[PDB]
């Protein structure tokens, strides 16, 4: 249904008249992907302590 | 017996497939394991069943990997 599918999920579709089949498993958050290839380690306040 | 018969000659079948003319592709990552996430050497991405009685044990992280032509 149209209400399963929700914004920018990744779809399959088969290329004879672009029929969406199955929701696809796979997506990623586009935060996640900005803030991994930034790439910044966080800590606890025991490590930066004293 | 007869059967015996029958096993060879589905395996030929299908070993015939396997080689030449291929394209070759890279593997992404699975969505399953019997289906797959290609990107061919034309710049699209396709979603690809993937023959069971294969090796994932190189396959899972990202390699090269062969494809079917039409299929």
């Amino acid at each position: 249904n149209v209400k399963d599918l929700k914004a920018s999920q990744r779809v399959c579709l088969r290329s004879d008249s672009y029929m969406l089949h199955k929701v696809l498993e796979n997506k990623a958050d586009p935060l996640v992907s900005l803030m991994m290839v930034e790439k910044v380690p966080d800590s606890t306040y025991d490590m930066v302590g004293g | 017996r007869h059967l015996k018969r029958e096993l060879k000659r589905a395996q030929e079948e299908v070993k015939r497939i396997q080689s030449v003319p291929l394209v070759i592709g890279q593997f992404l990552e699975p969505i399953d394991q019997n289906t797959g996430i290609v990107s061919s050497t034309t710049g699209m991405s396709y979603v690809v069943r993937i023959l069971s009685t294969l090796d994932r044990e190189l396959l899972k992280p990202s390699m090269s990997v062969a494809l079917h032509r039409h299929s």
